[PDB]
């Protein structure tokens, strides 16, 4: 049955037509009496052969592009993943219980896209761009693809601009450049979103003070999160005023796994509107470890082979092609930026997991959130020894760079001499200076939630702590002394530090002087 | 025009099947796709059996239809090679991605060839001085060797491979090729801009005086492009070795990415998965690539390859296969990095073929074996030092722990590429100063100094320079009370006077979002295409 033997059946070899002409006068009368039992034939439309596990196998669709939005007659969208010779397998962006075998599949003619623009600012959308906030459709908007390739080497520049988080431990010790990716990695319940929420609230305070080109438009993507937490977050952004600059992409835990897999690409495409028009974006992928679990579900249901942790093997490319789109563009492309904050949930502090080590080898730094520093009340529980930001360093606030070089230094010795004194029986009194300055600086760096601090009021509080001016206070009233420093010091010294950028020696003298007339609560 | 022009049969991610009605292309031949938005070439991987070839796309397949015309080029992927490719950045298929014009090609070489034969091999071992203490002592590199840096996501393989570009690749008088296989794009641009400011890459009419050519297949590329861009980097390095006949420095960042990209593809080629979900052909795919990166009798390639280990697991199928392919393996550890020791080289897991008494001399060899004997016997003690503490040790064993903590800190050093984020300037340490320095700590000449005098210093002259600074500051901690530059009149204007010198910034209040934006009309209904390809709203049934 070789192929040379079957193409001989192309040319006719009967020389006898006594039932070629017999059924040709009886076929059309036979077909005509079974017409209400024929579904109409399908060539450029599609018909569902088989649906189940959130994957539909579609007969027909002769001209679908690979990776194209297809629309079922139930109104549900899909994406043509694999075009095969006999069918096209689509993945259903929604609930597969409303798709039946025999349903018509329509072609939209466009590769999978979301509405991007200025009119998507302020809105709560799903993983496909359809708004779920109930306040209408998206107007003043246009469609852009969710799988855009990242800009190349020549379309980029180095990060220069300092993108203040408003978190004291972050902007002092691991500062964030404006086109940078920074992993927020930690255990469950360690203030992962707290660091990313305080970054978003802080841009609302800064956007109303910068001249329209240094404004940061945030995007928050929730993958696998409960709807109530997402709804409690849109209420917090609406009441802080941060919703004016924020897009909220939401694919909750009840949503389909292709809607949670696609939601960071949908949100990255909306944040790429500001990168590609010279503005500045900030995107948070909250639980990118939940987006890999949703993609692991689609790969196992597509019967792709398991991997190291049963992940598809292309789960690195899932996150690498996502986070490479967070870039600082060059001057001929507008100079826009996109800053990513992926969030990875860690099980029992184990950072040697598969998805954790993947995103570490993609992103530019990490913000490690220790679950033992979080239980002791040190919040944000920044693991200072492990948290890295080298791309954002030498791009930070110049005045903070003077006062935090000794802050990282006096914390580097503090971890050395707390490792040497695991118990109190030996007292050197030259390391007790480090135990009294290290416990001073730890209390300075911890701050409470949903109140981000400007960078000029954050430089002075570390100026008042790495130097003297707080050795009077024992360890307890330092949080009260910091608000005693910030309120009692003349607010005209915060304008000089902000406008000059750094601590001039004219201001170094004045701020040593104003820090001596502060009524410290520890007396 | 019809035959030798096939059509796209089926698309499964990066894998495209093309059916040719006659004259199938050979395996490894490249196939252009007509009518794609970008240039999509496909490398033929398999003959499927029914006039169908199975191909690997070197770009994205989003936009492929199952009738698309596919033209065979009759040859593999052929990239520009020669002295005109220097100072340029290429992708997997040889296109310039640096916007500097077309590449002045001396020749057009296909990226697929066999290894040099057994008669072509060169057996010569001379040392490569890197200026790194732990490298030049314990696992010294070979000047025509294969060098592997083994790392676990953040332990410092890229900083180490960037320091070897700083130390070795300037004193080395040949050409360099940097193959970036599946790494960060920012690093590529950072390395591209730090070579232009160093004069390693010269732009404009001075392009011929460049010493490095870059081939970049970074981690935004599809898995077909990252599985073949290492072969594009060898082909540029093999032209300088075979035809030009000179010594090449080949730096491959994340060599494991080539193995990982073939593992993303092997699932879709219909292959039963191997151990850990890897492709069954893991040892021969990596083998057929690594056996090309050698020194022949006509030229030399000194290859440094960063190898990423997946879950800090050195027994994983892709790090474990690479170990047999290297003359020197520098294993970087995570626990060494958490003690603050940089470069985070495991001294008892790093190994060099170069560390032989005949090859490096008996004085160098006995210091390295004595350093490893102290660090191993200290590792045998750490189970008791954790539980019982150092109080229960014999004082013969306390001298072991005291010397091993000293040589552990002394193996670390500051890098000239790491001073941009550490602040400490970098120290190139000559080979004679590492052998002299570590021999003194082994015999006992420096038991006087503390542990932290050895931390982040160049040579043993600087341990004594730092033991004084540490000693000197145990006296001086104060006396900054009065007689300042910070009093009232001397250099200081009024504070309200400084507020008037602030230039006021006009905030434009309107956010500038609708400047040039065109807004397409989103319909109230889902717009779809009917059987005739016409834009029709979605019909009303379900
Ligand atoms: N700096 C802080 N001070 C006090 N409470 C905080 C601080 N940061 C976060 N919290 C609180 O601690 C709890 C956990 O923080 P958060 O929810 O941000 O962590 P997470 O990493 O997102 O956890 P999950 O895995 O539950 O999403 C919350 O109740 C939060 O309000
Ligand atoms: N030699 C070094 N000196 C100082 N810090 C280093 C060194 N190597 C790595 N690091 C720190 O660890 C991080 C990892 O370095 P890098 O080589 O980029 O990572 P990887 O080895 O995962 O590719 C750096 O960003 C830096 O913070
Ligand atoms: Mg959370
Ligand atoms: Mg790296």
């Amino acid at each position: 049955a070789d192929a040379k033997a079957l193409d001989e059946l192309r040319k006719p070899k009967f020389s006898s037509k006594y039932l070629i002409q017999h059924v040709s006068q009886k076929l059309i009368p036979a077909v005509k009496e079974w017409e209400k039992s024929y579904q109409p034939p399908v060539i450029h439309l599609g018909r569902v052969l088989s649906v189940g596990d959130g994957i539909a196998r579609v007969y027909g669709l002769k001209s679908v592009q690979a990776g194209e939005l297809v629309c079922f007659d139930s109104g549900v969208k899909g994406m043509a993943l694999n075009l095969q010779a006999d069918h096209v397998g689509v993945v259903v962006f929604g609930n597969d219980s409303v798709i039946h075998q025999g349903d018509l599949v329509y072609r939209t003619g466009q590769i999978v896209n979301v509405p991007i623009g200025p009119g998507t600012l302020g809105r709560v959308t799903d993983g496909l761009g359809q708004p779920i906030d109930g306040k209408g459709p998206l107007t003043n908007v246009r469609s852009s693809l969710v799988e855009v390739k990242a800009p190349g080497i020549i379309a980029r520049q180095s990060v220069r601009e300092p993108l203040f988080t408003g978190v004291k431990a972050v902007d002092a010790l691991v500062p964030i450049g404006r086109g940078q990716r920074e992993l927020i990695i930690g255990d469950r319940q360690t203030g992962k979103t707290a660091v990313a929420i305080d970054a978003i609230i802080h841009q609302k305070n800064c956007n109303e003070q910068v001249p329209k080109a240094q404004r940061v438009y945030c995007v928050y993507v929730a993958v696998g999160q409960k709807r109530s937490t997402v709804a409690q977050l849109v209420k917090l952004f609406t009441q802080t005023g941060a919703m004016r600059y924020t897009i909220m992409v939401s694919a909750t835990a009840s949503d389909a796994a292709p809607l949670q897999f696609l939601a960071p690409y949908s949100g990255c495409a909306m944040a790429e509107y500001f990168r590609d028009t010279g503005k500045h974006g900030l995107i948070i992928y909250d639980d990118l470890s939940k987006q890999s679990v949703a993609y692991r579900q689609m790969s196992l249901l597509l019967r792709r082979p398991p991997g190291r942790e049963a992940f598809p093997g292309d789960v690195f490319y899932l996150h690498s092609r996502l986070l490479e789109r967070a870039a600082k563009l060059s001057k001929e492309l507008g100079g826009g930026s996109l800053t990513a904050f992926p969030v990875i949930e860690t099980q029992a502090g184990d950072v040697s997991a598969y998805i954790a080590t993947n995103v570490i080898s993609i992103t530019d730094g990490q913000i490690f959130l220790e679950t033992e520093l979080f239980y002791k009340g040190i919040r944000p529980a920044l693991n200072v020894g492990l948290s890295v930001s080298r791309v954002g360093s030498a791009a930070q606030f110049p005045g903070m760079k003077q006062v935090a070089g000794t802050l990282k230094l006096e914390l580097a010795q503090y971890r050395e001499v707390a490792a040497f004194a695991q118990f109190g029986s030996d007292l050197d009194a030259a390391t007790q200076y480090v135990l009294e300055r290290g416990a001073r600086l730890t209390e300075m760096l911890k701050q409470k939630q949903f109140a981000p601090i400007p960078i000029e009021r954050q430089t002075v509080a570390v100026y008042a702590a790495t130097k003297g001016f707080l050795d009077k206070v024992r360890v307890q009233d330092i949080v009260a002394a910091e608000e005693a420093v910030i309120s009692q010091v003349n607010p005209a010294v915060f304008k000089i530090l902000k406008a000059n950028g750094k601590i001039t020696p004219a201001l170094d003298a004045h701020l040593k002087a104003e820090l001596r007339k502060v009524k410290l609560p520890g007396a | 025009p019809a035959i030798d022009a096939g059509y796209v049969s089926q698309v499964i991610g990066p894998v495209v099947d093309v059916r040719f009605d006659g004259e199938l292309p050979s395996i490894l031949s490249s196939l252009e796709v007509e009518g794609h938005s970008v240039r999509l070439v496909l490398e033929v991987a398999q003959h499927m059996g029914d006039n169908t070839v199975r191909c690997i796309a070197m770009d994205s397949t989003d936009g492929l239809v199952r009738g698309q015309k596919v033209v065979d080029t009759g040859s593999p992927i052929k990239v520009p090679v020669g002295r005109g490719t220097l100072g340029r950045i290429m992708n997997v298929i040889g296109e310039p991605v640096d916007e500097q014009g077309p590449i002045d090609a001396a020749d057009i070489w296909s990226i697929h060839r066999e290894a040099p034969e057994f008669t072509e091999q060169s057996t010569e071992q001379e040392i490569l001085v890197t200026g790194i203490k732990v490298v030049d002592l314990l696992a010294p590199y070979q000047r025509g060797g294969k060098i592997g840096l083994f790392g676990g996501a953040g332990v410092g393989k890229t900083v180490l491979i960037m320091e070897l570009i700083n130390n070795v690749a300037k004193a080395h008088g040949g050409f360099s090729v940097f193959a970036g296989v599946g790494e960060r794009t920012r690093e590529g641009n950072d390395l591209y801009r730090e070579m232009i400011e160093s004069g390693v890459i010269k732009l404009g009419a001075e392009r011929g005086n460049s010493k490095c050519t870059l081939v970049y297949g970074q981690m935004n590329e599809p898995p077909g492009a990252r599985a073949r861009v290492a072969l594009t980097g060898l082909t540029v390095a093999e032209y300088f070795r075979d035809i030009e006949g000179q010594d090449v420095l080949l730096f491959v960042d994340n060599i494991f990415r080539f193995t990982q990209a073939n593992s993303e593809v092997s699932a879709l080629l219909g292959r039963i998965p191997s151990a850990v979900g890897y492709q069954p052909t893991l040892a021969t795919d990596l083998g057929g690539l690594q056996e090309r990166i050698t020194t022949t009798t006509k030229g030399s390639i000194t290859s440094v390859q960063a190898v990423y280990v997946p879950a800090d697991d050195l027994t994983d199928p892709a790090p474990a296969t690479t170990f047999a392919h290297l003359d020197a393996t520098t294993v970087l550890s995570r626990s060494i990095a958490e003690l603050g020791i940089y470069p985070a080289v495991d001294p008892l897991d790093s190994t060099s073929r170069m560390l032989n008494p005949n090859v490096i001399g008996a004085e160098h060899y006995n210091v390295a074996r004595g350093v490893q004997k102290v660090l191993q016997d200290y590792k045998n003690l750490q189970d008791i030092i954790a539980i019982l503490g150092m109080d229960e040790l014999s004082e013969e064993d306390k001298l072991t722990v005291a010397r091993a903590r000293k040589i552990q800190r002394f193996l670390s050093q500051p890098f000239q590429v790491a001073e941009v984020f550490t602040g400490t300037p970098g120290k190139y340490v000559d080979l004679a100063d590492t052998i002299s320095g570590f021999q003194g700590v082994l015999t006992g000449k420096y038991d006087d100094l503390p542990e932290m005098a050895f931390y982040m210093v160049g040579d043993i002259k600087e341990v004594k320079e730092k033991a004084d600074k540490m000693a000197k500051d145990i006296a001086s901690r104060k006396e900054a009370d009065n007689k300042k530059v910070s009093e009232e009149l001397k250099d200081i204007p009024s504070l309200d006077k400084l507020v008037s010198e602030i230039k006021e910034v006009v905030i434009e209040e309107d956010d500038g979002l609708e400047e040039d934006f065109k807004a397409e009309a989103l319909s109230s209904e889902t717009v779809v295409l009917n059987e005739e390809g016409k834009s029709v709203p979605l019909p009303k049934k379900n």
